[PDB]
DNA sequence: GGTCGGCGCCCGAACAGGGACTG
DNA sequence: CAGTCCCTGTTCGGGCGCCG
């Protein structure tokens, strides 16, 4: 066996283990041929090579037919090797996005033909690449190979490919400064301002340093002219877009159904704008089965066929000028529902996104607009490395109020304020002082952990007073219980006293949804009053009314 | 030609393994550069997939620097070797160091860059740098020399350093010098003027042997932050609601607080802004409870075997209280910080410069690092907290939310 | 019957840590 | 007193999308 010019990776296998031994699955008589085909091929050009009875390995293997083509891929099931093998630490961070590409004069785009096939394995790992192929009969012993280069199915193998692809392109990288590589698995990105006449010329270059070490770029994938296909988007020399998304138009519609449509959804939410699956994720909760018959809601089918709608039109994107600002700016979509666009020159939009998750059961739009600038700006550094300026829609002394006044750190970047409504704010304020010449009610709510039975009510200084009789309830559901019986049946301005920590935490917050609906009655409530001034005092100390109306909800 | 200290991890645990986080464009760039000219120097060497261990990286610029500086968050490998700088070769602690007048702080980092690494512990330093928009994969390293930001590095380089201070202890025996980190600790009684002239012979002294900025300390005004209650001469029924949750909190700290006679105040279910005369024997208990407040808490010491804990609170108008302790309400110091860089507009970067500052005296008293309590969600603090950070060093933190029971801290 | 790695989203189950009440 | 439970938050397993 000769040596491949590219440096090999040393493999080890886990402390304490050894080779995999696994029996042959029964092939079709269609993939026997088309295995037997590549293997004899393989081994002519020194790829695999034959094994005795000496290697006491053996794992299965099978076949997958190609995409648009006549020619079948190897693939090894090493997932008993797999668990054996050491770990590795993948290079791949993330995934390139066509929004970060600047404009080049000149682009090519290529596609090395069986990259695994042309990077060699360790010389001391080859050993536990053993398998076997099952013949015509089942009588035949078969033929026994072993792995020469780099399988398919190992957990080693996209790792080392990517780290010695980079090796490899690192000295024409360093003789060619100005000529940007994008370096996905096989396909190169190779862009460059340099006139279209030495664009050609430093292309062959590559295709012969690239030819220096076993890597062949057949002119078949070899693409000069816009547009390419890049990383499943069509680049142009002036705009970009999303290769065709096909949305299925079931009768029918399954839980897996579903989710391939929820995928593509958030595929086409990063330039086509308004995405929505608020309503058709609420399908996928609570259901245990992926082949079970789900039925569209009325919401859902709305949802459903806007977001085809916008499918219709064309939607494009334009590429980073590193020379003007980077703009993103935010809506209020639905209900716990945010879209954004990151621009530079207006309606240009170079992608666009959506925001919508729900953390916890307590939450305001505030603390949403909060979270989705954090979402944009991480996104923003991943793609061009620096953080854009904002324009939300949420007025500058609505933020203002809201972030002095909280008792968590946080922050908004640079950001502007835009008129586009619905606009974000804060539904009710929590006065500062106790209110002067408001009703003071003394609430207090208790349970029983056996009989979930319990009171609330409160005691005031006007000497009004009312209890409620709870059932199936809890010690914190009353606490909560108390203080909207106070709100009901308060004026517009209304003094507050509770021992209740939970109660307090929650409303402190400013929230104005919740998954609760005794919270959302209390916040509904809240925003009916004009002044409202809570307090907190110590229980079972002989406060005020607090102890009277602690010793009437006491059953 | 140097011999190289054996070290190994604590039995029984592996390597770091933590992915590296995105980085903006300006430090990206100044880690190609660095790394590059480290690895034209021989202190670092590529490396590949087969190395399952990784570190995060960024790159920070301290106070008033123009220049970058890398930062490796080794705060995982530093919990996988802590029976090295500990058992083996630590540090001792002076206990005067917090007494000096001037306490000076110098970044001699780029000493450990001098002494080989031992080879089979050179796995575990890997790194990852990251590109823009994933151009190109990981382009991985590993240090072969003492890493800056490791704990062992101070501990190995520890007797080198004491052979190079003997001649500057020894005409000036009345000077503490402590090594934490890369970092460097010296602290004198002298007049300002001549105390930073020390500090320059220092320098001087220490590029003669192969290794340049300045950050000023003052132990001796340190001041801590004590409860106090209000001085108001006309109480409300709200007021004394307040003064009560607020002595009942204070309790479990000072046992000798009463509430029973002021309690007694709140017996009618009276309004909010009702005025209330004190009576004669609440008024004592009032005067009673502010001498507690006064007294030291009974028992409490530093344990150097435990760790230490900081909480803060967000108090506004860019003011931010601090507990360190090791056992709950046994607090070893408090304080308040005001007017800090971003106050009135950045509160990331206020608690950022808070945790650096209480960092600082935790080192500067007890030579460790607390474990923060951070007021602050974890995806907020994730964002930014590398945009401000200006130390060497990095603590360990855990993010909590507690809404304000009844402001104990801060009139 | 169905291979690996990377990133993204959505969900529920399992984990976990704090506060008020009870033997 | 340590034992629960009511509550909330985080972490992770697993499905899909997309790329090679």
């Amino acid at each position: 066996v000769p040596i491949s010019p590219i440096e090999t990776v040393p493999v080890k296998l886990k402390p304490g283990m050894d080779g995999p031994k696994v029996k042959q699955w029964p092939l079709t008589e269609e993939k026997i041929k088309a295995l037997v085909e590549i293997c004899t091929e393989m081994e002519k050009e020194g790829k695999i090579s034959k094994i005795g009875p000496e290697n006491p390995y053996n794992t299965p293997v099978f076949a997958i037919k190609k995409k648009d083509s006549t020619k079948w891929r190897k693939l090894v099931d090493f997932r008993e090797l797999n668990k054996r093998t050491q770990d590795f630490w993948e290079v791949q961070l993330g995934i390139p996005h066509p929004a970060g590409l600047k404009k080049k004069k000149s682009v090519t785009v290529l596609d090395v033909g069986d990259a695994y096939f042309s990077v060699p394995l360790d010389e001391d790992f080859r050993k536990y690449t053993a398998f076997t192929i099952p013949s015509i009969n089942n009588e035949t012993p078969g033929i026994r190979y072993q792995y020469n280069v780099l399988p398919q199915g190992w957990k080693g193998s996209p790792a080392i490919f990517q780290s010695s692809m980079t090796k490899i392109l690192e000295p024409f990288k360093k003789q060619n400064p100005d000529i940007v590589i994008y370096q996905y698995m096989d396909d190169l990105y190779v862009g460059s301002d340099l006139e279209i006449g030495q664009h050609r010329t430093k292309i062959e270059e590559l295709r012969q340093h690239l030819l220096r070490w076993g890597l062949t770029t057949p002119d078949k994938k070899h693409q000069k002219e816009p547009p390419f296909l890049w990383m499943g988007y069509e680049l142009h020399p002036d705009k970009w877009t999303v290769q065709p998304i096909v949305l299925p138009e079931k009768d029918s519609w399954t839980v897996n159904d579903i989710c391939k449509l929820v995928g593509k959804l958030n595929w086409a939410s990063q330039i086509y704008p308004g995405i929505k699956v608020r309503q058709l994720s609420k399908l996928l909760r609570g259901t245990k089965a992926l082949t079970e018959v789900i039925p569209l809601t009325e919401e859902a089918e709305l949802e459903l066929a806007e977001n085809r709608e916008i499918l219709k039109e064309p939607v494009h994107g334009v590429y980073y000028d590193p020379s003007k600002d980077l703009i993103a700016e935010i809506q209020k979509q639905g209900q716990g529902q945010w879209t954004y666009q990151i621009y530079q020159e207006p309606f240009k939009n170079l992608k666009t996104g959506k925001y919508a998750r729900m953390r916890g059961a307590h939450t305001n739009d505030v603390k949403q607009l909060t979270e989705a600038v954090q979402k944009i700006t991480t996104e923003s550094i991943v793609i061009w490395g620096k953080t854009p300026k904002f324009k939300l829609p949420i007025q500058k002394e609505t933020w203002e109020t809201w972030w002095t006044e909280y008792w968590q750190a946080t922050w908004i970047p640079e950001w502007e304020f835009v008129n586009t409504p619905p606009l974000v704010k804060l539904w009710y304020q929590l006065e500062k002082e106790p209110i002067v010449g408001a009703e003071t009610f003394y609430v207090d709510g208790a349970a029983n952990r056996e009989t979930k039975l319990g009171k609330a009510g409160y005691v005031t200084n006007k000497g009004r007073q009312k209890v409620v009789p709870l059932t199936n309830t809890t010690n914190q559901k009353t606490e909560l219980q108390a203080i909207y019986l106070a709100l009901q049946d308060s004026g517009l301005e209304v003094n507050i006293v509770t021992n209740s920590q939970y109660a307090l935490g929650i409303i402190q917050a400013q929230p104005d949804k919740s998954e609760s609906e005794l919270v959302n009655q209390i916040i509904e409530q809240l925003i009916k009053k004009e002044k409202v001034y809570l307090a907190w005092v110590p229980a079972h100390k002989g406060i005020g009314g607090n102890e009277q109306v602690d010793k009437l909800v006491s059953a | 030609p140097i011999e190289t200290v054996p070290v190994k991890l604590k039995p029984g645990m592996d390597g770091p393994k933590v992915k590296q986080w995105p980085l903006t464009e300006e430090k990206i760039k100044a880690l190609v550069e660095i790394c590059t000219e480290m690895e034209k120097e021989g202190k670092i060497s590529k490396i590949g997939p087969e190395n399952p261990y990784n570190t995060p990286v960024f790159a920070i610029k301290k106070k008033d620097s123009t220049k970058w500086r890398k930062l490796v968050d080794f705060r995982e490998l530093n919990k996988r070797t802590q029976d090295f700088w500990e058992v083996q070769l630590g540090i001792p602690h002076p206990a005067g160091l917090k007494k000096k007048k001037s306490v000076t702080v110098l970044d001699v980092g780029d000493a450990y860059f001098s002494v080989p690494l031992d080879e089979d512990f050179r796995k575990y330093t890997a790194f990852t740098i990251p590109s823009i928009n994933n151009e190109t994969p990981g382009i991985r390293y590993q240090y072969n020399v003492l890493p800056q930001g490791w704990k062992g590095s101070p501990a190995i380089f520890q007797s080198s350093m004491t052979k190079i201070l003997e001649p500057f202890k020894k005409q000036n025996p009345d000077i503490v010098i402590y090594q934490y980190m890369d970092d460097l600790y010296v602290g004198s009684d002298l007049e300002i003027g001549q105390h930073r002239t020390k500090i320059e012979e220092l320098r001087q002294h220490l590029l003669r042997w192969g290794l340049w900025m300045g950050y000023e300390l003052h132990p001796d005004k340190w001041t801590v932050q004590p409860i106090v209650l209000p001085e108001k001469d006309s109480w409300t029924v709200n007021d004394i609601q307040k003064l009560v949750g607020k002595l009942n909190w204070a309790s479990q700290i000072y046992p000798g607080i009463k509430v029973r006679q002021l309690s007694k105040l709140l017996r009618g279910t009276k309004a909010l802004t009702e005025v209330i005369p004190l009576t004669e024997e609440a008024e004592l208990e009032l005067a009673e409870n502010r001498e507690i407040l006064k007294e030291p808490v009974h028992g409490v010491y530093y344990d150097p075997s435990k760790d230490l804990i900081a909480e803060i609170q967000k108090q506004g108008q860019g003011q931010w209280t601090y507990q360190i302790y090791q056992e709950p309400f046994k607090n070893l110091k408090t304080g308040k910080y005001a007017r800090m860089r971003g106050a009135h507009t950045n509160d990331v970067k206020q608690l950022t410069e808070a945790v650096q500052k209480i960092t600082t005296e935790s080192i500067v008293i007890w030579g460790k690092t607390p474990k923060f309590k951070l007021p602050i969600q974890k995806e907020t603090w994730e964002t930014w907290w590398t945009e401000y950070w200006q130390a060497t060093w990095i603590p360990e933190w855990e993010f909590v939310n507690t809404p304000p029971l009844v402001k104990l801290w801060y009139q």
